């Protein structure tokens, strides 16, 4: 829980279960497989700078 | 955008710009999706008919990847009011889709509880625009971003001369003299949070520009959240 230690170490929305994290990203992204980071589908996604 | 950086190339990529029959770019906004492009409401009062350009670092170069766009609806928020300005904020569907290449991309929209949380209680945030570099100056020439720190919820009210609403909110400077200003309305005001960025807010105004003892009004985004989605929908 404590979605608040450091964003439930999620990379985007942190969620909150009565006792632990339940990370989520944006639209446009796909949930790592380890609940936590969020990777992009297509190649120009919401929030990075296109650089 | 008195102060400030210059949005070097593709730092800026949400960057749009609201352009009318003089081709003269009068307010500003954020790309949201293909399709969708965020607004601050009364800018649709500016203009009498107009385009929605994006990919432009430079109003004067063709850097090539610019491009125009035409508006197939405008979604205004009703309850907007100039003698107030509350509710300062709009939708536009473009006719066409956008075509993300660089220098052109859409921004993310947070999670209402989540943003309000993390996204502003950072420190600081993001706003951009080709507005005045000055009170009294002509619009900008260049692209140009201003990271700006938030202001107390409360320091907020005091300062003003106006009452700070629920869908307001304070960001900027008490001396410094940095801040959005004139044509920069409409822009994106957006936060950091592990290189990506989420539109936290929308250019909305202030009393006069970059001015001491007076900050910058932005449109309180995530009070709105489920309206912009509404509208992506369109409604
Ligand atoms: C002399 C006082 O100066 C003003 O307030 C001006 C600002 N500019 S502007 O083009 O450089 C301008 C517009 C938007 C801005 C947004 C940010 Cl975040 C920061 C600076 C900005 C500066 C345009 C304008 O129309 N005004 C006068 C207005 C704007 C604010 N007012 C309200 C009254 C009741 N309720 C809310 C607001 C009074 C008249
Ligand atoms: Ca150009």
């Amino acid at each position: 829980k404590l979605c608040s230690l450091d964003n439930g170490d999620c990379d985007q929305f942190c969620h909150e279960e009565q006792n632990s994290v339940v990370c989520s990203c944006a639209r446009g992204y796909t949930l790592a497989d380890n609940g936590k980071a969020c990777i992009p589908t297509g190649p120009y996604p919401c929030g990075k700078q296109t650089l | 955008i008195v102060g400030g950086q210059e949005c070097k190339d593709g730092e800026c990529p949400w960057q749009a710009l609201l352009i009318n029959e003089e081709n003269e770019g009068f307010c500003g906004g954020t790309i949201l999706s293909e399709f969708y492009i965020l607004t601050a409401a009364h800018c649709l009062y500016q203009a009498k008919r107009f385009k929605v350009r994006v990919g432009d670092r430079n109003t004067e170069q063709e850097e090539g990847g610019e491009a125009v766009h035409e508006v197939e609806v405008v979604i205004k928020h009703n309850r907007f009011t100039k003698e107030t300005y509350d509710f300062d904020i709009a939708v536009l569907r473009l006719k066409t889709p956008i075509t993300f290449r660089m220098n052109v991309a859409p921004a993310c929209l947070p999670e209402r509880d989540w943003a309000e949380s993390t996204l502003m209680t950072q420190k600081t945030g993001i706003v951009s625009g080709f507005g005045r570099t000055h009170e009294k100056g002509r619009q900008s020439t260049r692209l140009k971003m201003l990271e700006v720190p938030y202001v107390d919820r409360n320091s907020c009210k005091l300062s003003s001369s106006f009452i700070i609403t629920q869908n307001m909110f304070c960001a900027g400077y008490d001396t410094k003299q940095e801040d959005a200003c004139q044509g920069d309305s409409g822009g994106p005001h957006v936060t950091r949070f592990k290189d990506t960025y989420f539109v936290t807010g929308i250019v909305s105004w202030g009393e006069g520009c970059a001015r001491k003892g007076k900050y910058g009004i932005y449109t309180k985004v995530t009070a709105f959240l489920k309206w912009i989605d509404r509208s992506m929908k369109t409604r």
